[PDB]
Parts: C-alpha cells; structure tokens; sequence
C-alpha cells in the first residue's frame, strides 16, 4: 500500500471537514436507508453481467490493491538474473539447482524448468508471451468489475434521488420541510458521486496500472528466460533489460 | 473516461430546477 | 437461469424497499405516459435503429438470455473428447461414436462426417473456424440490440422528463397540491434510467459474457475435433488445454 | 422498409400521445425559432463538418435508409450458385454465356468474366477483397454523416436553450412572463435531443446494419464464386455457404 | 468550398435564434468579457500544445478553406494507363512523360525509383510509410481544433460561473440580478457556439480531407506498382475503378 | 517557453475576466471549499497510481517546462550525412565519430558498438524496444493528468452538491447562505478551472512532447541503422525527409 | 460517443443555485 489507504483517508477527511465546515453535520448520510439503492444495485448489475468464475473475486481482489508487490521488482533482479545464466555456462544447463530453489515464484520454473528440459527457444518464449497475454486479458476482466461499478453507482445514486424527490413532492410539500426532504433525498445523488466515482473508478484505475506494473515485470521475466536459455555475457543483459527501469535509477545502478 | 452517467443527473436537475421556477412565483 | 433471475430480483426489491421506507405507494409508478415515452420510446429507437431480419430475433435471444447454460463447460469435454480417439487409435478412425448421442451441438458431427468424407490434416479448420467466427458476427449483431437501446432509454428518460418540464409550465399556479405533475415527469426519468441502466446494460454484458465463452468453448471444440483426426494420445490433451484454463484451475483438474 | 418508416411513426406518435396526455398540446412546440436553431444549426454543422463530395450523399443515404435491400438475400442463392460447377463440369470453364445471367448483382458479372478469361484463383480473392473493403469504406464515410448529425444536434439543443435562458431572465420577471418564456424557450433540447438520439443516432446505425450485411452478403459472393470458379462438389458448396444463415433456415433446407 | 457556406449558414442561424427570441445581440456583442473564451481557449490550446499554435495552426487553417484542386480520382485514370502503355513500348526507363506531373514529389519519388531504381517491394515500403506519416502530421493538425473544441464551452461557463458569483455579490433587488446573471450567460453560449459548430466540425473537415488524402494517395500506390511492372488497360481500370463511387463508374464508359 | 506563454495567459485570463466583472476575489480565497477539489482529486490520483506520486509527479511536473534541446531533424541531416560518407570511406571503425558525440545515450548504444556488433536486426530492434519503454513512462505520466483531469471537474460537481445540500437544508436564517451556494459556484468553478485549463492540457502536453520525443528518436534510428551501411549518403535524404514537415521540406534545398 | 453533457450539467448547476437563492421566502 502506502498509496491507498493515505487516499481513502485523504478523501474521507477531505469529505467530512468539507460537509462540516460548509454546513451540515454528517448526519445527513447517515440516517437515510435508501443507500441500499447503491450497495444492492451494483452487486445486481454486477452478478448479471459477469460469470461466476470471474466473481466471488471481489473480496480477495479488493485486498490485492493494499497488497504491495514486495515480490521481484526489476531493480533486485538484474542481480538475481546472470547469476543462474553466469553459473550456468561454467556449471552446464542441466543444472536442476536453479529451479529447486526458484521453486518459490511459480511463473519463472514454467519457462526456465521447460529450457533446461526442451530445446524450445521460440517455443518457450510463445508460450510466455501467450501466458502473460491471457493474464493481461484476465486482470482486464477483473478491473472490469470495478469499471462497471463505478459506472452503474452514481447512476444508482441518482436513481436513489429521484425515489427520494417522488417521496418529498407527493406528502406535504408546501413547507420548509421541503428543502430538509428534498436535501435528504440529494444527497442519494452524493452517495452516488462520492462512494462511486472517487473509489470504484481510482480502484478500477489502480487495477489497472498493477496490472500494468505486473506485466512489466512478466516481460522483464520473458527476456529473463530468454537469455538464460542462451547464456549471454552479463553485462550484455545488464544494458538488455535495463530500458524498463526509470532512467533516473539507471545512472544510479552503478554500486 | 466513459462518463456516461450525466444523462440522469442533468435531468434531475433540470426537473428540481424547474421546480423551483414554479415555485418561484412572488 | 441461476445468474440473471436472482440480479433481477434483488435489483427489483432495492427499488422497492427504498419506495416503501421513505416514498409512498410504488403504484403511482403505474402512469401510461411515462412507460409510453420510455417503453415506446426505447423499442421504437431500436426498431429504427435495426433492420427487420435482426429485430424478428429478439424473443430468440431473449429467451437465450434466461435458459440456462448446462451445456459444455471447458472440463468436461476431456470426457467428451479423448475417447472415441481411442477407438479411432486401436480400431480405425471411422468408428462413429458421436454420431449416435450428438447431444453437445451439430457443429461436431460435421467434424466426423468431415473425418469419414473430407478429411484433411489442417484444411478441415476452416469450414469450421469461419463458422465460429460468422456464429461470432450474429452474437455481435444479437448483443447490440441492448447495447443502443440503453445508450437511447436514458436519453429518452431526458425526453420524457423535459416533456414533463414543459408540462410542469404549461398552466401552472394554481396555489395547491397538483404540484405532482412534476412527479409524472420524475417518474418518467425513474423509468428512464431504471429500465436503461438495471436490465439493459447489464443484459447487454451478459450476450457479451456468454459470446465470449460460447467462442473459447467453440475453439476448444476446433482443438479436439482437430485432436481426434490425428489421433493425440490423450495424455497429450492433457496439458494442451492449460493455456485454455485459468489460473485456479491449474489442479482442480489435475486427476 | 418495414422497419424504417413504422418506426419512425412509432417514435412520433409516442412523442405526440406521451405529450398530450401529460401536458402540452404541440401549442408551445411550432415557435419556430428553436426548430430553427436546431435544423438550421444541424444542417449548417454537417456541412461544415463534411466535403461537398460527401454532402452529395445526404438524400442519397436518406432515401437508401427506406429503400428495402432486395436483391439476393443468402437463401437463394444456394439455387443460384450450385449449378455452375455442374456447367464448370460437364463443358468446362469455357462457358462463355456464363456471365449474362447476371442481371442484378454489381460485381459478380465482372468478377465471373475475370473468372473466365484466366485461372486467377488469388487474384479474384483479394480483387473481391479489395472491393468490398473500399466499400466499407464507402459506407463508413456515409454513415459518418449522421452520426456526427447526431452528434451536434443536442450541442445544439443546449445552445438554443441557453440562448432562450437569456432571452428568458433578462426579461419580465414578475410571475409568469419568467415562466411562460422560460417554457417556450425550452424546447430546443427536447427537439434537438429528440433529433439526435431517435432520430440521426439511429439512422446512423441502421446504415452501419445494412452496410454490415451487404458485406456478409458480399463475402458469402466471394466465396461463392471462388468455389465455382474451380468446379468443386455441388453437394458440398451448401456445406460451404449455409453458415452465414442461422439454423432457423438450415433446417429449412428439408423441402 | 462548402465550409464557407456552413459557416455562413451557422452564423445567420445564430443571429435569427437571437432576435427571434429577443435577444438584442449588440450586449451579447458587447459584454467585453469575451477574453475568457477567446484568449481561455487560445491559452488552453497553448498550455495543450507545444510550439505549433502559431507556426502551425493558420497555416492550416487556411487549408480548411483551400479548394482541393489536385488531381481528383474521376481524372485520374487516364493520367496512368497510357503511362502504363508508354512503359510497355520501349522499357522501364522512360521519365520523359513524368514531366508535368504538378500535385506532389509523391508521383516524383514513386515514378522515379519505379524507373531506374530496381525497387518493387521497397516501392510500396516507402509510399506506405510517407503516406502514413502524412496521416499522423494531419492527426497533429486536426488534434488542435478537436482540442479547442473540447475547452471552449467549459471556459465559457467559467465566464458564466464568474459572471454569476459577480452577479450575487450585489444588493440585488429586481432588476440588476437578471441582466447580469444573462450578461454572464453570454460566455456560455459563446463557449457553446464557438467550439460546438465551428471546432468540432473543423476538426471533423480536418479529418475527412485527410481521409480524402490518404484515399487519393493510397489509390496513387497501384498506379506506381502497376507502371513499374508494367500492367495493361484492361487490369488498370478492373484494379482501382473500385475507390470512386458506383454513380461515376458507370459514367466511365465511352 | 510555450508551456509558460499559455499558462500565464491562462491565469492573467481568469484574473482580468474576474476583475473587469468581479469584484473582490475574496470568493475563492478561502472558503476551504476548494478542499474539495483541491485535496479531492489530489487523494484520487493518490489512491490511483502505485507510488508514482512522489517519485514522478513533480518529476515530469518539471519536464513539463524543460525546452528539449536535444538536435532536431534538420539537424540530422548535416549529421548522419556525412557520418554516413565517413563510413563510406574507411568503414564501421570510425571511433572519432561518438568520441565527440557528447549526447543523449540514445546515440552511444548505436554508434560506439558498430565497430564489434552487429546492429541491422539487432539494434533496430533494441531502439524500438527502448522507444517502446519510454513511451510506456511517459504514458504513465500522461496517464496521471488524464486521470487528474477527470476525477477533477466530478470533484468540483461534488463540491456542488455538498453546496446545493447545505444550501436548501441550512435554510431560512438568510445570511448563512454564503459558503453554501458560493461554496457551490466556487466549487464548480475550481472543477472546471483546475482540470479542463489545467490538467487536461498538462496531459495533451506530456503527449505531444512524447510524441515528438518518439518521432525524433525514430528519425534517429533511422539516421543509426544508415550508418551501419551507408548507402550513398544523398539517398539517405529521402527516407527522413518526409518526418520533417512540408513548410521547412523546401527550404532543404542547400 | 458525445461529452457535451459536462457543459450542459455546469449550466444546470448554476441556474439551479440561481432558483435556489431566488427561493427566499
């Protein structure tokens, strides 16, 4: 994290001394039960546009975005790579020591493991390029989720508001209750834009550039298994893969 | 970036707003 | 069924638990003009927006729509492929074995009259992925049907709603409670973007879901009925199909 | 036709009876200044927006919306095809007289002559490719016209409102000359919304519809006459063609 | 041609909705906050773009009004497929009739490597790559007014928002609210107007004479492949009669 | 320069639009309704980029002003030509041709290896693997201003409404409506000011520069892979030509 | 598909609070 969590508070605080300070207590979106609209709708819209397979996803993809890759960034790799393709033109290639202990990220023994058995050097890298397509396709499919929920929730905020106006017009409205009723209903249209567009959409948006960073990474691993099934000198993989790295930490990989 | 949603909030408040034309009478 | 009907439900009782806990009767949504202008409205747009031959088959998706897929899953067709491949291995490749059920489609039963007429060693794809692909184009031409009218209902929820502005301002002022034409027009919005945005949309993504499914469980058949004229020992569809599977079900399917 | 025009009445009279039963009876609908907004406005942005070798498309295109497309729906063509192999058969593909039959098609009676005068069996492939792509292009560039009609005609919309807003504040503001204007000088965004988005977004799409299936109908010509062309099975040209058709009409081939 | 008609058209639209529903167009003439839309949206397209908004944007703004008189498609069949003749007499080196030859170095390069250049593949390699880096420098054109399009009526109701929070900072009694709540209405409809009707449609002009570029110029392709393998007049005519439409290619028999 | 000669016009806009209208510019001064926006689409963009906040926010903030004087393409020509010529006459040894080029590293990674590796297939493609990269980085900066630009003006349309709902409630004490409504029109207006003249425009800037970064470092590959061979350094002069565009295209006549 | 809607909304936003502060007694 160290991203999220700083933002939700920034923007639930953001919210709360901006309601109190322009003049109403926070009370007004917390007594309503009409903010069912939202929580019930979404999952609606939500479970008849996606599969099964693909939801029951929510939960144990929500906690993924708090979940830091503390896991192979590039720039404790290019240590870690040319050490396995270093050992392996003095030791040989059927050096089954480099899997056994890389056992522990199963994405890089389905290429490394398959080179050091096959000699399928265009194959190996097809079928890389096809995995980390189809993760590509699947990580798209589960920020799809929050895509739609960030459409369909300020619609159903408003769609809340106009349940809510049809209840203050129809009873009584010749009063001031009017603009207490009709302000209880508006702010529907509030839940709506604020739990809606300022999580689903960033959430959606944060899936996105993970997803992103993750297949950075999966390519960086690509031209990993591609020169390790060759054995290149490894200073030639240390002006290789370097590109992908920010080029303010490219003059600083010197130590 | 689809932003497809302002249809039902431009109409909500072209409705309150003629609301309070009418309303808007002394 | 199973995952449409219980969205529907749940979305239609969110409307209604919020139209009893603060609105009034849920039967003053019962007006003709407001479900003329949106219900109309919405299939007269489309029904301009088509031609006649793709409009006579709305019922015929409508209803594919809600009746349930207990057809093929990716799984099973390990069951249902792979072993009459076995009597075309050790018996003879024109031993019809398909023939006698066909209860999966008509699609391979031409692949095994195509086996013991018109067989090829990569030639027979073609009838068949053009097929899928031109099956592809009429569930593309049956998806959009939902995708313009609920790009057009909510947009007729803004025609019947500044048609109720207008009558909001036609004879006004009249110093009582018929301050509920207003209400006419509010319910003409809620039908607006309640029936565009709860049903339409989502009905659209569920054609889409259930279209891309339908081609991955297509080309999957392509792959077996391609497996059973060359007969590839099925230990061998065992970890071809890995690529077609997702990432959990790498060992649920490991027996 | 016949699904064009009875839409278009459909549109209209639910416009017209979901109007008169609410409110307004077309009195403060005829003011004929913001009709003139949004017509003369719709049509000075289409002009601007588009060449004059595209701008002398407009009553062409809006008169091929109405124009029904008789001519070789797939079915019978399977008659029409299936016994040119028999005359590619029994004297060749000498047949001279082959390509006077041709009376209402635009490139079959060319593309059999080039299929005639030489054995060009890729040549008469992407010739036909070609054509059909730059007539795609064609129909592109046509209905582009009215989907940026569609476009600009609630820009519109709200561009005449704004200028009755001003005309309407900057004037009598006492009780009704505030309301009576600001009512009549509404109507610009429900006649240019309604313009828009039932009428041009619409037509837009049903000239995506139709040039769609002219291109299946174009493509299902190409392979049609690339499987007369070198005499293949009559039996099997139906096996060929026959998919582009849904099995509602499959199985009407049992007569 | 016919952008100036539409933008004659749009203007006199604009001026009979004025003064048929009272506007008296001479304070909507005269507010003399009209900066905000004008030198907004001009700062904006300067903020939006880098230096190419006086070095490019008249420069092609009178393109947009430039009759395209280069060598249309209806002509241009006879323009080849006597050249393609003239290549079948004595050989693949007869420049002498590439001497007119007035619209761009696009026929020059393609007719001179298709001569002397020992080039086919290479041909469509370097067409194609010019062709498209003419479509991207037309995509960087029209981006400018698709972008103008986009910020006008935003920082027109700036002005109004502006216009309306000096509006109620006021004594307010009857009749100064009104006139200027619609005075700051006046940069709305000039953001409405000048962004809806005249950048977005000149943005779209932009585009569709590109297209129209690219589809001359991609149909000038086969004209230099055909020359350079010199081709015949009964195959010029059944390869690129197709990009011109079917009510001109009847009219091609005589 | 470009980027400052907007920006300054753009605020000297909105300052001189209010002050020949408004009247105090204590409006937007301070209500903390800009707390909204300002600290609203701030959290947004927090919540949506992983750490790219205070690594290369205001990073590519400053790039935004960076005048790039890194040699553009009319300068490549009286550049690669005649390196081109240099490599025509002794060969790829020529080690005194990058001693000197004092560079960006685009450059060294082609020229100082040509003399012991290969480069036709293999730096080719390691130049357009790189481009690739940084038009990946420079996405994700442009990535960040789109998205700034739309979670902005929904936050000044949030801000409107916590306005609109503590307008019509917090009610009938008539000298309390100040930070409700103008909350609400300040609220709007730093929606639409602060993201549709600001970060919209930040977002096409970062794209337009990395497009011109793209287009200048392909034009270098170009220039790179032609001193590998140089073929006859005159017939370089078209294949690049065309990148350039057509208004200083005729002045290249020297 | 359009976006002119983030005008049309602003436009309602303002005459709506104009409605609203003319709403005073």
């Amino acid at each position: 994290d160290k991203t999220s969590l700083i933002g939700i508070i920034l923007a639930f605080v953001a919210l709360s001394v901006g309601m109190v300070l322009k003049g109403v207590s926070f009370s007004a979106l917390a007594n309503p039960a009409a903010i069912l609209i939202i929580i019930a709708g979404t999952i609606s819209a939500v479970v008849i546009a996606f599969p099964t397979k693909e939801i029951k996803k929510v939960p144990t993809l929500f906690r993924v975005l708090f979940k830091e890759n503390k896991q192979l960034t590039i720039e404790e790799l290019i240590p870690m790579f040319s050490e396995w393709a270093q050992l392996a033109r003095r030791e040989g290639l059927l050096a089954l020591e480099a899997s056994i202990e890389d056992v522990d990220d199963a994405f890089l023994k389905n290429g490394l493991s398959m080179a050091v058995d096959g000699q399928s050097a265009e194959f190996i890298r097809d079928i890389m390029t096809e995995e980390v397509e189809a993760m590509e396709d699947r990580h798209q499919a589960g920020a799809a989720i929050f895509t739609q929920a960030g459409t369909y929730a300020p619609t159903l905020g408003v769609l809340g508001a106009v349940i809510g106006l049809i209840a203050a017009l129809s009873h009584m409205d010749n009063t001031d209750e009017l603009g207490h009723a009709i302000s209880a209903a508006f702010v529907a249209t509030l839940l709506g834009i604020f739990t809606g567009y300022v999580l689903w959409h960033p959430f959606a948006n944060k899936l996105k550039r993970k997803s992103k960073q993750e297949v950075k990474l999966r390519e960086v691993m690509i031209e990993g298994v591609l020169s390790v099934l060759e054995g290149q000198a490894p200073k030639v993989i240390e002006q290789k893969l370097l590109m992908y790295l920010p080029a303010k930490d490219r003059l600083k990989f010197a130590e | 970036v689809d932003e497809s949603w302002l249809v039902p909030y431009a109409d909500i408040l072209t409705l309150l707003l003629a609301l309070f034309i009418v309303l808007y009478a002394s």
